């Protein structure tokens, strides 16, 4: 927190508390099912499944993996869409929109076009 | 001999008797375990080796558990003879609960089913852990660690949500040391926590309390 | 008619009281949560200029 | 040591010889800096036998 | 390519005791 | 091929706690669900003694009591679970529906399906069987609106619209902690039970006639709650 | 002394003792004081129940469909769903007596009638 | 109802003096607290020198 | 049961069986409470308290401490207390009766004290 | 400069030739295929993937969003697309139209 900033700490914090509870949750999940999940473990699965196909993206170096051009992410921009991410604000988004976009604009575009 | 130098090392960590002056040694050595495997071999030798052991686990550390301490599987074979009377005395429940609430951990969803001990259990659990929480390069003199066990502990937490315990705490410290020193004056100087004192304390948490605001906007009394 | 009318009203000032009772109560409460709210964000905003003037110094 | 867990959990008493174990990026030498920097109170106070 | 693909998708054959009863409390019917 | 193993020794754990859980909180729902159940006796018990004395006191030719002079359909109520880990209290249930629609085709009767539970509903759709009606979402924590519904629509259906001519239920009976068993009932045509032996207003006639389908309210509401029971 | 016993499909609902019991049953207003007669009987779809308990005052209950039963030992009303005075929101009976549906009128103006009107 | 009135005006009248009482207290905290923190960072800065 | 008799064999697996039993319900007396086993459980569950409690003794290494002598439990005392215990012939004892004692005679002292 | 790993537990699903989707990758990529080709599979490598992983995912939902359905339809679809028979070689044309 001393030199990225509280801001930046915080979000980073709190995705990898998500991420590390959805693979936790992964082994029950695969066997038990999402539906027999808690509520809040359930949101959380669906939050931390939107939040590792947001940490994707599309590369300049990888455009021959993929076709589309590379993209760059602003830090402060990387913050605010984790932020609204593991705070809720996209949880209605398809989870395969967020993946190799690279910003929360590319986010909203490859929305629409889902 | 790779034992041996481990233990040719780690046994010069000793208390002298008083005979020759008294002094003491304390070690710390910090090994390194590769995928969490206690059972390597250099683990295992300084496992024997030592009195006691913190095991530190990266799934506590992402957890938000930092500083990560795997409370039960550590232990520590001096155990309450390395405690002041006052920790020995706030800090002999604070084991089982920890206990009872990773026992019941599984439950956290259906704390309506659950009776109501387990949930109070549960409850007091989820803010002990919060409790034991601990910004780094931020260490606690033991006074204010009597008190903040004492905050858990003795209930005065099951009121505060989860989420501010962290803050509850770091607040009322903040609070009785600038306003209150007598009560961390008298842990330090007797080692205790006198009946006074202990009053004197749950005042002033109560006070405090009032002037509390929750993150969620509720209020705790 | 008054007959009708003290019982009436009487009924709603016991009305009246019984609701009163429990709106002083709760504006008490909403004046003390104000105050209590208000002197919180007083000291967080002592903490953030000590640690402004802390960082600057 | 300064941390709540150590000094309720696992205290560490001077003469003892306590093992941190843990993997990587743990929380190691954080914990063993905090005991260092614990002790500065008990220096100012200028008595050997704290 | 797109017009053949719908103009074949057009012409393309996809292969697609227990017995609950009312007491009378009287002998005979 | 020591990472797998851990990985799934973790993952087993992990699953072995869940479950531990499920069992005791499914240990506390059957002491809630049997509470319930001995709930209700008191109606049960009161509204067939009324039904009986009206029965002795009526003529005993409402339609719930007098079969059809030629049996067409027959509709059956089964009841199962709407969330799985429920062992094979859903595959018992769906045996007992197969047998009762087997026996009823040996009838010559054309059985449709009235279900109750979302697990019932998968059954039934994989196996290209059309269901009339269905009702979810309340298997674990039945009302009794619940139930007036479900009789109101059956009795509907018998009284009929296509209609049936028959009606039964197929549900897990509660009959003790250890053992509980998938049975069938037939719920009307209600068969006159004669046996070895007041004042009625408006005449028994009218009133045993707007009883009959709340007593088929009230059992299919037991039905409900022992289903419930023996789920948990 | 009456033994009057109100049983809720779901639940026993009341078993205090009474002195009288009233209501309106399908076929006109009937009470019930003790050592009646045995009698059953359909409350109207709007029914309430007023019952004279000896100790307190009386006890106001709006009942949905209920059926009434006098027996030598005991009153008892069968009920669908019940509601004791006590218990009834005002403002929602109020707004369902206006309702399309026939239930949910019948049951907002049983619950009028039993509050007091 | 007089009674309640007067209750009422007298709740309204202490909630306002426990206002006046608990931000006096606020602002001393507050000047506790800065004068602890501005006490750290002139010991920080002095280490520093 | 050829090395030691058979009645102590016998007395040894019933103990353990109540024990074991015991600990199986401890996680219902832990999650659901007491009040939810039933009757036959309820008196395992006592029964099993004051077994294990039983299974206390006053050591001699706590006569240090203490003062009070450690007792020395004859083996056929023993057997036949446990026997008793198992039975339910001192189910009606307190719990804190079993509490650090060695024998019947000990047993009896103590609830006469309590 | 990549894999094509092949799973014997692909193999007996009757996914052959058995390429672990997932798992294979060709680093040279888009480079080493025609215009055409890379235009109209420029994503499918990764699309299979994710379909893979929600397929392990979605194993046991009652519940799957109307995407999340789309996305299984659309896998299991391109999945049948990619099985092929030995000894039966399609030309680059008919590989693009058939990727279409
Ligand atoms: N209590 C804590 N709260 C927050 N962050 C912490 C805490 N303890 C450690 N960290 C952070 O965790 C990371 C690892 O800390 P540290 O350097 O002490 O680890 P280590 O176990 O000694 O590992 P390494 O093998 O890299 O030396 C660092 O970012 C440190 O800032
Ligand atoms: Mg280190």
């Amino acid at each position: 927190p001393a030199i990225v900033g509280d801001e930046h700490y915080r979000v980073a914090q709190e995705v990898i508390r998500i991420l590390q509870r959805y693979k936790d949750l992964q082994d029950i999940i695969a066997i038990l099912g999402i539906d027999e999940l808690s509520e809040e473990d359930k949101q959380l699965v669906n939050r931390a499944r939107r939040i590792e196909r947001f940490l994707s993206q599309n590369m300049m170096a990888a455009e021959q993996f993929t076709g589309q051009p590379g993209s760059t992410v602003p830090l402060k921009e990387t913050i605010e869409a984790f932020d609204k991410l593991t705070k809720g604000e996209f949880d209605h988004l398809p989870e395969q929109a967020f993946f190799l976009i690279g910003g929360l604009d590319d986010l909203a575009k490859k929305a629409e076009s889902l | 001999d790779v034992f041996y130098l481990h233990s040719r090392l780690l046994e010069r960590c000793a208390k002298l008797s008083d005979e020759l002056g008294g002094g003491s040694m304390t070690g710390l050595p910090i090994i390194e375990t590769k995928a969490n495997d206690i059972s390597a071999f250099i683990p295992t030798n300084v496992i024997s080796i030592t009195d006691g052991q913190c095991f530190l686990e990266s799934d506590l550390f992402n957890q938000g558990v930092r500083p990560a301490i795997n409370v039960g599987v550590s232990v520590s074979r001096v155990g309450g003879a390395a405690q002041i009377k006052a920790m020995k005395e706030v800090a002999g429940s604070l084991r089982l609960d920890l206990s009872q609430y990773r026992e019941l951990e599984a439950f956290a969803a259906f704390a309506s089913d659950l009776d109501a001990a387990s949930k109070a259990q549960l409850d007091r659990g989820a803010r002990l852990v919060e409790l034991l929480k601990q910004p780094q390069y931020s260490p606690l003199a033991v006074e204010e660690q009597v008190v903040a066990i004492f905050l858990g502990t003795q209930g005065h937490l099951d009121s505060v949500p989860v989420e501010d315990v962290q803050r509850f705490e770091s607040e009322l410290l903040e609070h009785v040391k600038a306003s209150h020193s007598d009560i961390f004056d008298g842990i330090r100087e007797t080692k205790k926590l006198s009946e006074e004192a202990e009053e004197k304390l749950v005042s002033v948490i109560n006070e405090f309390k009032k002037g509390f605001q929750a993150s969620d906007g509720s209020s705790v009394v | 008619a008054e007959r009708e009318a003290m019982l009436a009203k009487t009924a709603a000032d016991n009305r009246k009281s019984a609701e009163q009772v429990a709106a002083a109560q709760a504006d008490y409460e909403k004046e003390m949560a104000e105050a209590r709210a208000q002197a919180s964000a007083l000291r967080d905003e002592a903490r953030a200029a000590g640690r402004s003037v802390v960082d600057e110094k | 040591t300064g941390i709540k867990a150590i000094d309720a959990m696992t205290p560490i008493g001077r003469g003892q010889r306590q093992l941190i174990i843990g993997d990587r990026k743990t929380g190691k030498t954080a914990v063993c800096v905090d005991t260092i920097l614990n002790q500065r109170e008990a220096w100012l106070t200028g008595d050997p036998k704290q | 390519l797109v017009s053949v693909i719908n103009e074949f998708k057009k012409g393309f054959q996809a292969s697609d005791l227990e017995k609950e009863s009312v007491k009378v409390r009287k002998p005979a019917p | 091929t020591l990472r797998e193993l851990r990985g799934r020794i973790r993952s087993a754990g992990s699953i072995k706690k869940i479950t531990k859980a499920q069992e005791l909180i499914a240990t506390s729902r059957i002491a809630k669900a049997q509470a319930r159940v001995e709930a209700a006796r008191p109606y049960a018990a009161e509204i067939t003694n009324m039904l009986t004395e009206l029965a002795g006191a009526s003529a005993l030719d409402h339609p719930l009591l007098v079969e059809r002079k030629q049996p067409k359909r027959a509709g059956v109520l089964v009841v199962s679970s709407d969330r799985g880990l429920c062992g094979a209290y859903n595959a018992n249930v769906l045996r007992r529906a197969e047998e009762l629609f087997s026996l009823l085709r040996d009838e010559g009767k054309d059985p449709v399906l009235y279900v109750v539970g979302r697990k019932a509903l998968g059954y039934f759709s994989f196996r290209q069987r059309t269901v009339v009606e269905s009702w979810t979402g309340f298997s674990e924590r039945p009302t009794y609106e619940n139930a007036r519904e479900i009789a109101d629509t059956l009795v509907n259906a018998f009284m009929a619209i296509l209609g049936v001519d028959e009606l039964h239920i197929v549900f897990t009976e509660f009959r003790s902690m250890l053992s509980q068993t998938a049975v069938a009932r037939r719920a009307a045509p209600m068969e006159v039970e004669y046996v070895g032996e007041y004042s009625f207003e408006p005449d028994p006639e009218t009133l045993f006639d707007a009883l009959l389908p709340r007593y088929i309210a009230t059992r299919v509401y037991a039905a409900l709650l022992e289903a419930a029971a023996s789920e948990s | 002394d009456l033994n009057v016993e109100i049983v809720a499909v779901e639940r026993e609902l009341w078993s205090g003792p009474a002195t009288f019991v009233f209501t309106r049953t399908t076929a006109g207003e009937i009470g019930i004081l003790p050592r009646h007669i045995p009698l059953v009987a359909q409350l109207v779809d709007d029914a309430m129940v007023r019952v004279e308990r000896e100790g307190e005052d009386d006890l106001r209950i709006a009942v949905d469909g209920g059926f009434l039963s006098v027996t030598e030992e005991t009153v008892r009303i069968l009920v669908e769903n019940a509601q004791f005075e006590s218990e009834i929101d005002a403002d929602a009976a109020k707004e369902d007596a206006a309702s399309d549906d026939e239930r949910t009128a019948a049951w907002g103006r049983a619950r009028l009638r039993a509050l007091g009107q | 109802l007089a009674d309640a009135d007067a209750m009422h005006a007298k709740a309204l009248a202490d909630a306002k003096a426990e206002s006046e009482k608990v931000t006096e207290e606020a602002k001393q905290d507050s000047e506790r607290i800065a004068a602890q923190l501005s006490e750290q960072a002139g010991s920080e800065a002095e280490r520093i020198k």
